[PDB]
């Protein structure tokens, strides 16, 4: 069992039953002694799961259109960096079929339905397949585990039908999530420092590792 | 009068309040602030919601139908917002005082029924007429229920009353919708509908 | 709810609401009839 | 109150300026300004950084009375 | 032993049931009132948490949520301030002509003729001139448009909501644990480095990016609307380089240690900027950077969970000598158990800090065009002085409270405190003698000067022209300060303040900002008066604290409580023996001290500094340098200060300053109103209420809540409250009228 | 590289890392008393290093190495 910067506090509760358990908690945040709001070790594992998943989509989709437009068929009108997409209007705003703000209201309504019902599987797991909802209720029952609900919608292919391969895939999801979470954090700081794009910065360092923006530390938009 | 435990709630997954058991029409367990916790406030606000719903449904039609046909080559009705500034066959204050006297009579007898059910169901001049309804907020009688769809079995009456409160809730939002629309926009609400249908992605609230 | 209404009936809150309504009324009276050292309607 | 009344009415009468009393005795800022403050001029200047006159014995007793009174507090 | 987050879930249910039950917190008060005294007790014991329960955890959670509520109210207050600056103010007009426009942020409604208070403040604005100084702050920060003040008010409203919600949360939901509150090392670490360090660093980051460039453009005369927005200095660094060239590098000298390049916008020139009259903004930003580094370092002294660091218990226990026994051992257990002890310490230190702020802000004006807004400066000084004095009196009160309630040698002993108690008699007798000596050798000199000036003997006075008592020490100190730049301070370009360095008179817009302050016999006498008054206040308060438990007169005073009227007419009379009454008298004496302090400040500034400067350099002060000859006399203070400068407030009727003329007399009224309570006792008043109750019961209109005269303690509390309110509001009206008229 | 600041910084750093790595300075497992005694504490925070150097004491030594480094560099640059 690999232990990375463990402590007598961390090893007391970090048991190894949680997926990706490397025994790392110098701050003792998953400490089960004084549990209240959001400082619940189950909620913290769910937070890493969801943050890692969304960051996997983020780490891909932020550097995806820039590389795609560099060498690809999708037109160069839509090929920009993630910060020049209209996310940050002062960094560059592209005009879609809506005014950005209406895109936000529409996405808040959609994410509202999805995330509210995802939370109802955390507060009362199983209750999301009881009230009428134009069908769809069966797959919204869950497997009891909030971070791993499964079902016909979210796990139709049945990967890891046994507990062994399920554990291995869970271990893989945890480390992929941590990798992509550090990735989008790197995108944030690189777009803050380099200001040219997540992939344009990588190309500046590939053909020129002597560049080294660390010693540079100058920032422009 | 018929409680329903597994009724579809406003917030699926949550627990309904102990004082909202589903016997009322349009019951979705929605009272997060507990405004109608005690039975006294519950029945008063039930009458308040019902009268609100009925007035707003009359108002929703009084806006959305004349404003619609006048946009077409049919009618000449002015704006509902500026309909007060108009001059009719007499000054507005006289119309309002007449309205106060006559509507005050109707609300006075309605108040007597709410505070004391059944004590007002007779005509004080011709006693043989009377009102047949037995529920508060549903007076019945020949005047207010001539077609007779209001004296029927339970469940059926509950279905119709659920329809009534739902349409009224939609109408209350509709009337307030037209209000804040004509304040935000400078045109009639039918122009807001057409402006949005012309460009749903841009002609929104984020247009100014 | 009943406890909330019982709180609104306590002496300071009833005093504020009563004196606020009283202050607003006297302000509007002196707004439509300012000054006035006498009872002019005789 | 009795003596503030008597002295102000007479000290304005003796000065031939009864209008100042008739117009300023109807509000208390007039009593503070046009009676105590105004008539204290020659008194408090009984002795100044530039010398003194025969009114200094009152400027001293004036402060003397302020001390005894405050000592009683 | 391992510092960690610890809370409980849902300890107290959220319900209005206890709202409807007055006095629910107390067991005797919850039964409802039998007499009217109940109504007062409900408010007197409303915040006495440690008397509602004995569980330290409940008390700590209540205190935490009370702090959150206070922060919510302060954020709401700031929201109101910024919103009034945005909506009902002439800040944009004051921004173009700061030397002629009067700052105003309140406009009254026209109802009963009060619109006269909307006076001509300049910039086409009718309002009330403000002395809080928010205009100077908003200019120093770089705010230009009303929109930015709007956004700041909205943010402050959101933060007030956040603080209120957090207060509800950490009491009704996730409510912290006792050990969590008691993790003192972690808390001090986060307050030194996290709160103060990172706060100073954030403000230094704002000042180097917004304050410095926008203020350069404001000093240059650029129109504020034609000034680039602050964020435009964060995108195109060409704009920042055109004003401060070092920004063209890009954090490279910081990492390579070529910090000498940053001397363009991080300077140590000192003094005042002659265009604005405030401290050089580059110096203030450099200051905040240094403060940030120092606090970020200091927030690492105390151990937490990683072995390295200190434990305060060891540091305390290790400090014991041959005079104090095993001193400091036990203090860590005291200060981690008693809230009142911490409150006493922090009130004392925060009040003294407020006084230090009052001095440092007048002698070193931090904001542009603050030094010439005489009203704002006088008001800031006086306000901070009063805050500090009150807070120190509260420190005394809570020290006495700890003595009565949390002190117990059988459980949490400390040798230093026991040794202090074992010679309280010597301490108090010596302080008494010092107070008598200072009273004779300061005020007695004033009486000597009065009696010599009245007898036609101006050479037998104590004066700069006769028997001189020069403050040689303070003069030599300010001279050493003047010569420090270039010698014992080579990096300093000018003096620390202008009151030190000879010459170097800074004036702004025809009015003086600062100049070297003279120090003579008058200053000596007044400083000794200040020392004497401070000593008598300290005597009262400390004597109340040390004798809170026992005395030769009452050996069981601690059983009577902290707040009790007396112990009977016996022993000759035992009135006002409680420590509460000692705080009650220390209030009067703190007033008597602070009033003389602020009057000294006012007369000194209006006589030897503030005034009008000529084109050729001729400075005529508001009063003709009359401080040296007139202030060495009580009659001079009566005539050349009060009688002369009260003219503006007694003449303000019919102008926009008439509200000050009304408050002058109203405060006189409430001050004299207090004397009815302070000079009388409740027995007479109860005997009067008896006949009044007869009159009521005759007409079937007597209340069930039997009327009762105020308690003895309540009599004194009302008396001192009204006395303080009247005196302070009188001085407030007088100061504001005088300085706004002649300013 | 590119300045004497590198030599002074790597000296103060590596020397302070050196004094904390082995004995000779207060570590996570070496607690100090009267300014000279180093009693042996159990830190609790695990580190792979067998002699006693921890990551908390690593960051501590690196920071103090930079404190002394910046102090010496700006002291020798402002004199000679
Ligand atoms: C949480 C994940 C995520 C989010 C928030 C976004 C958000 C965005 N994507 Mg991305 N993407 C994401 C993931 C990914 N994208 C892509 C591949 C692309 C492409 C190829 C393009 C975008 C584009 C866009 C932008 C406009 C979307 C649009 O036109 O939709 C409506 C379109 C529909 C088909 C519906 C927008 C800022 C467009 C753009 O302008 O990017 C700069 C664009 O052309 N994305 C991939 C690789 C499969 C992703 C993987 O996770
Ligand atoms: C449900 C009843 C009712 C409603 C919703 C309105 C609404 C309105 N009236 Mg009437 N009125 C109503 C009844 C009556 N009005 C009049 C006589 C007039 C006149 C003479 C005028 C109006 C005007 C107005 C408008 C004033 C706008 C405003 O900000 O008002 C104040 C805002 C409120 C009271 C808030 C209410 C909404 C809140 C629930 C959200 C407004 C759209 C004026 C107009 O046309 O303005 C353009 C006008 O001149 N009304 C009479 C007497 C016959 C009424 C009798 O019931
Ligand atoms: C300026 C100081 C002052 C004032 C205002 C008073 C006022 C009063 N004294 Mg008093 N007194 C004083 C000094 C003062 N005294 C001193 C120094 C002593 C020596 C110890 C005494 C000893 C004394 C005795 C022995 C007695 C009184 C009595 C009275 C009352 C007489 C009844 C009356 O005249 O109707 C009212 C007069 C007023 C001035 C009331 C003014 C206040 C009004 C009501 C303000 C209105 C409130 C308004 C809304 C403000 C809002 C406040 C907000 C914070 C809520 C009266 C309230 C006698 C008494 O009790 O009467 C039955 C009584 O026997 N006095
Ligand atoms: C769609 C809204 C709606 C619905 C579903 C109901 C339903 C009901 N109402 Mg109600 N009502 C409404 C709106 C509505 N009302 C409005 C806006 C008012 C104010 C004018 C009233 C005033 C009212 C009174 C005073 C009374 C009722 C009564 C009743 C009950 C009698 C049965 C009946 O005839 O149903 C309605 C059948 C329908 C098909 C819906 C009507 C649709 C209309 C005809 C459309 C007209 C378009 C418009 C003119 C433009 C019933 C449950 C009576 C009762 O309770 O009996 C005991 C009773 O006394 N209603
Ligand atoms: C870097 C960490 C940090 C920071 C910034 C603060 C900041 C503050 N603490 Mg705190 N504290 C900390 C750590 C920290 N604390 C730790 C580790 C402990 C021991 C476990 C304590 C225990 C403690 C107690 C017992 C009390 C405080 C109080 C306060 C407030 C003092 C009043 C003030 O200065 O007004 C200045 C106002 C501001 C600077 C505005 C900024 C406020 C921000 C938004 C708060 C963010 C810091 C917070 C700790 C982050 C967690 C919140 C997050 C989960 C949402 C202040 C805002 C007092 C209080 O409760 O006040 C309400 C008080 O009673 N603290
Ligand atoms: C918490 C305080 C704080 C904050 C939030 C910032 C934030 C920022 N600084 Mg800054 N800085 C600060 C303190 C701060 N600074 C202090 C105290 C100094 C004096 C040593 C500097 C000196 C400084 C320089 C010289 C530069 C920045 C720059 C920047 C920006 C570049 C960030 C990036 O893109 O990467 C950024 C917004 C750079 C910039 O302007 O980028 C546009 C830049 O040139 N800063
Ligand atoms: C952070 C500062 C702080 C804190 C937290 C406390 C906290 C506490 N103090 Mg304390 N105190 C402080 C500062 C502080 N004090 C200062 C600065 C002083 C010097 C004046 C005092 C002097 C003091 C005394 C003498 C006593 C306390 C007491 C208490 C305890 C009960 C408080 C209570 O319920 O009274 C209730 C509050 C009121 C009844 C409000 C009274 C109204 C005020 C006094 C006048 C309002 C005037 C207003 C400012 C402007 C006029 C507006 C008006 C016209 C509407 C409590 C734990 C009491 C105690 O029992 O100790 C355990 C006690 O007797 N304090
Ligand atoms: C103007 C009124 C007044 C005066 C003069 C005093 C004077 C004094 N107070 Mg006091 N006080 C007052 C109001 C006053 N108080 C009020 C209203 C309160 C209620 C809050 C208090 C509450 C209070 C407390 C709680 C205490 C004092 C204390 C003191 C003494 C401090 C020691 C000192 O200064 O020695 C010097 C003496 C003087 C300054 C008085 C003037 C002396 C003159 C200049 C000398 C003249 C001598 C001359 C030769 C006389 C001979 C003439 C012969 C023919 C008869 C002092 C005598 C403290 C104390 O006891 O002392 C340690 C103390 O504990 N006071
Ligand atoms: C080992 C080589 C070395 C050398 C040759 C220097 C040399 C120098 N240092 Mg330096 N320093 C060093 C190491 C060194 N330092 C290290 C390792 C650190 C990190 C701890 C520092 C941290 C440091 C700081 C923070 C400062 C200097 C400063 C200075 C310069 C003037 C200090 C002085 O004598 O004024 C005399 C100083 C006094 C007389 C202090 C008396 C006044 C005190 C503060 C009042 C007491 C109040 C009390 C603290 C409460 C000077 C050229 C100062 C500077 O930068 O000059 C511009 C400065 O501020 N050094
Ligand atoms: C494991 C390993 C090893 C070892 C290594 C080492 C030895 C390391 C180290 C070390 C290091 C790498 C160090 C460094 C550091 C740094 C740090 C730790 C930092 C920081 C920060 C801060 C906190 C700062 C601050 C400041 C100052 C000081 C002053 C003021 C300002 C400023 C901010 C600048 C070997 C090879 C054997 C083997 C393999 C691997
Ligand atoms: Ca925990």
């Amino acid at each position: 069992r690999p232990l990375w910067f463990a402590s007598k506090q961390s090893l007391s509760y970090l048991d190894g039953s949680l997926p990706g358990d490397y025994g790392f908690d110098p701050l003792g945040l998953s400490d089960p002694e004084g549990t209240g709001g959001f400082i619940e070790p189950r909620w913290l594992a769910y937070g890493e799961v969801i943050n890692g998943r969304f960051a996997m989509l983020g780490a891909v989709g932020a550097i995806a259109p820039e590389y795609l437009g560099k060498v690809g068929l999708i037109p160069q009108e839509t090929a920009l960096a993630w910060f020049q997409t209209g996310v940050i209007p002062p960094a560059g705003t592209y005009n879609y079929w809506a005014d950005n703000y209406t895109l936000f209201v529409l996405e808040m309504a959609l994410m509202g339905f999805a995330e509210h019902r995802r939370f109802q599987d955390w507060a009362k797991p199983g209750s999301m397949g009881k009230q009428y909802f134009l069908g769809l209720e069966k797959g919204f029952g869950g497997s009891g585990n909030p971070a791993y609900p499964g079902g016909p919608f979210f796990n139709p292919l049945g990967f890891g039908k046994d507990e062994k391969s399920l554990k291995e895939l869970k271990l893989k999801e945890v480390k992929n999530g941590r990798l992509a979470m550090l990735a989008i954090l790197g995108y944030f700081i690189q777009g803050l420092v380099t200001g040219v794009g997540p992939y344009q910065n990588l190309l500046d360092h590939v053909a020129d590792p002597v560049n080294n923006n660390v010693l540079t530390s100058l920032k422009f938009h | 009068t018929v409680a329903e435990p597994d009724r579809p709630l406003w917030f699926p997954g949550s627990t309904p309040p102990p004082w909202l058991d589903g016997s009322l029409p349009g019951d979705f367990g929605f009272d997060p602030l507990g405004l109608g916790s005690d039975p006294e406030s519950l029945r008063w606000n039930v009458q308040a919601e019902l009268v609100h719903s009925r007035w707003a449904m009359l108002g929703a039609a009084g806006i959305f139908i004349p404003e619609f046909l006048t946009k077409l080559g049919i009618l000449n009705t002015p704006s509902w917002y500026t309909a007060g500034e108009q001059e009719y066959f007499t000054d507005t204050t006289t119309l309002f005082i007449v309205e106060l006297v006559f509507i005050g009579w109707a609300e006075g007898r309605r108040w007597a029924d709410i505070l004391n059910p059944g004590c007002v169901n007779t005509d004080p001049i011709f006693p043989n007429n009377k009102l047949t309804g037995t529920d508060v907020g549903y007076p019945g009688g020949l005047w207010f229920d001539p077609l007779g769809w209001g004296s029927a079995s339970p469940q059926k009456l509950k279905e119709l009353r659920t329809k009534e409160i739902k349409n009224g809730r939609l109408a209350m939002l509709a009337v307030m919708g037209a209000w804040f629309q004509h304040i935000y926009t400078g045109t009639g609400p039918i122009d807001n509908l057409f402006a949005h249908l012309a460009d749903p992605g841009h002609a929104t609230i984020f247009a100014a | 709810m009943r406890d909330l209404k019982t709180y609104l009936s306590v002496a300071p809150v009833a005093s504020t609401l009563w004196f606020a309504a009283l202050a607003g009324l006297l302000i509007e009276i002196n707004r439509f009839f300012p000054d006035a050292l006498t009872f002019p309607f005789f | 109150w009795v003596t503030f009344y008597w002295h102000w009415k007479h000290i304005t009468l003796w000065q031939g300026n009864v209008s100042q009393f008739n117009e300023s005795s109807t509000y208390l800022m007039g009593w503070l300004r046009d009676y105590l403050w105004l008539n204290s001029s020659q008194l408090i200047n009984g002795y100044n950084p530039f010398g003194m006159n025969s009114l200094s014995v009152w400027a001293w007793m004036f402060l003397f009375g302020h001390l005894v009174w405050a000592t009683g507090f | 032993p391992e510092v960690k987050i610890l809370v409980d879930r849902d300890p107290i249910k959220t319900s209005f049931e206890q709202w409807a039950k007055p006095g629910h917190f107390s067991r005797t008060i919850a039964k409802g009132p039998d007499t009217t005294t109940w109504i007062w007790n409900l408010h007197a014991d409303a915040h006495d948490f440690d008397s509602h329960t004995s569980d330290l955890e409940e008390i700590s959670r209540k205190v935490f949520s009370a702090h959150f509520g206070q922060l919510s109210i302060i954020f709401l207050w700031l929201s109101g301030m910024y919103f009034h600056g945005a909506r009902f103010s002439n800040y944009e007009a004051w921004l173009n002509d700061p030397t002629h426009i009067r700052p105003s942020a309140q406009v009254v409604w026209p109802i009963v003729g009060q619109e006269i208070l909307n006076g001509d403040v300049g910039g086409g604005f009718r309002g009330i001139q403000i002395t809080s100084g928010f205009f100077q702050i908003w200019r120093a920060s770089g705010i230009t448009s009303e929109l930015q003040l709007y956004c700041t008010a909205i943010g402050a409203l959101v933060f007030a909501a956040l603080m209120l919600f957090a207060g509800w949360f950490h009491y009704h939901k996730a409510a912290p644990k006792l050990v969590w509150f008691q993790d003192v090392e972690s808390m001090l670490n986060h307050h030194l480095a996290g709160l103060l360090g990172l706060g100073s660093l954030s403000w230094a980051g704002h000042q180097v990016h917004v304050s410095l460039p926008i203020n350069q453009f404001l000093n240059a005369g650029v129109d504020p609307k034609e000034i680039p927005l602050p964020h435009e200095f964060i995108l195109n660094r060409d704009l920042l380089a055109q004003l401060y060239p070092s920004f063209a590098e890009g954090a490279t000298p910081f990492f390579t240690l070529n910090w000498s390049k940053y001397a363009d916008f991080l300077t140590f020139r000192g003094g005042l900027d002659p265009l604005t009259g405030g401290l050089w903004l580059t110096d203030i930003a450099h200051h905040h950077l240094a403060i940030a580094i120092l606090f970020l370092i200091a927030g690492h002294m105390y151990r937490t969970n990683w072995g390295i660091g200190h434990g305060i218990k060891d540091i305390l226990e290790a400090h014991k000598g041959p005079f104090t026994g095993q001193g400091h051992k036990g203090l860590y257990e005291i200060l981690t158990t008693s809230w009142h002890a911490q409150l006493s310490i922090n009130l004392a230190m925060l009040g003294s800090l407020t006084i230090i702020v009052a001095h440092h802000m007048y002698a070193m004006p931090p904001y542009p065009y603050l030094a010439t807004d005489y009203g704002t400066q006088l008001s800031l000084f006086t306000h901070h002085m009063w805050i500090g004095g009150f807070l120190i009196v509260g420190a005394a009160a809570h020290a006495a409270i700890f003595m009565v309630r949390d002190y117990d040698p059988t459980t949490r002993y400390n040798d230093l405190l026991d040794r202090v108690l074992r010679h309280r008699d010597a301490i108090i007798s010596h302080l008494n003698w010092v107070c008598i000596f200072l009273g004779f050798h300061s005020f007695g000199l004033y009486i000597h000067n009065d009696t010599m000036s009245a007898l036609g003997r101006p050479q037998d006075m104590f004066s700069d022209t006769a028997i001189q008592l020069q403050p040689v020490f303070a003069q030599w100190i300010q001279n050493t300060h003047a010569l420090a730049p270039g010698t014992t301070a080579p990096g300093a370009t000018t003096s620390t303040s202008l009151t030190w360095g000879g010459g170097d008179l800074v004036s702004v817009g025809g009015k003086v900002a600062l100049l070297p302050i003279p120090l003579g016999t008058a200053d000596f006498l007044v400083h000794h008066i200040h020392a004497f008054t401070i000593h008598v206040t300290v005597l009262i308060l400390l004597k109340g604290v040390l004798f809170a438990r026992s005395s030769r007169l009452i050996p069981d005073k601690a059983n009577l409580g902290f707040r009790f009227p007396c112990d009977g007419p016996g022993r000759g009379g035992t009135c006002q023996v409680s420590a509460w009454d000692h705080v009650f008298l220390g209030l009067f004496w703190m007033y008597n001290a602070i009033s003389v302090v602020i009057f000294h400040f006012s007369w000194k500034m209006q006589s030897d500094v503030w005034g009008s400067i000529n084109d050729q350099g001729v400075v005529t002060h508001i009063t003709g340098g009359n401080f040296a000859q007139s202030s060495i006399t009580i009659n001079g203070w009566l005539r050349d200060f009060l009688w002369a400068q009260a003219s503006q407030v007694i003449q303000s009727y019919g102008s926009s300053l008439s509200a000050y003329g009304l408050f002058f007399l109203g405060a006189h009224f409430v001050w004299a109103f207090s004397l009815m309570f302070l000079f009388s006792g409740r027995g007479y008043w109860q005997e009067l209420i008896e006949s009044i109750v007869w009159a009521h019961n005759k007409l079937k209109v007597a209340p069930a809540t039997q009327p009762r005269a105020l308690s003895i303690v309540q009599g004194r509390a009302v008396g001192v409250t009204h006395y303080l309110l009247g005196g302070i509001a009188t001085t407030w009206a007088f100061f504001l009228a005088r300085i706004i008229a002649v300013g | 590289i590119g300045s004497p600041t590198n030599l002074i910084m790597v000296t103060s750093t590596s020397l302070m890392l050196f004094a904390g790595r082995f004995g000779l300075a207060p570590s996570a497992n070496r607690k100090a008393t009267a300014g000279l005694k180093l009693e042996a504490r159990d830190s609790g925070l695990q580190t792979g290093d067998p002699a006693g150097f921890t990551l908390a004491d690593t960051l501590a030594c690196g920071v103090v190495g930079h404190i002394i480094g910046v102090g010496v560099v700006l002291g020798l640059k402002n004199i000679g």
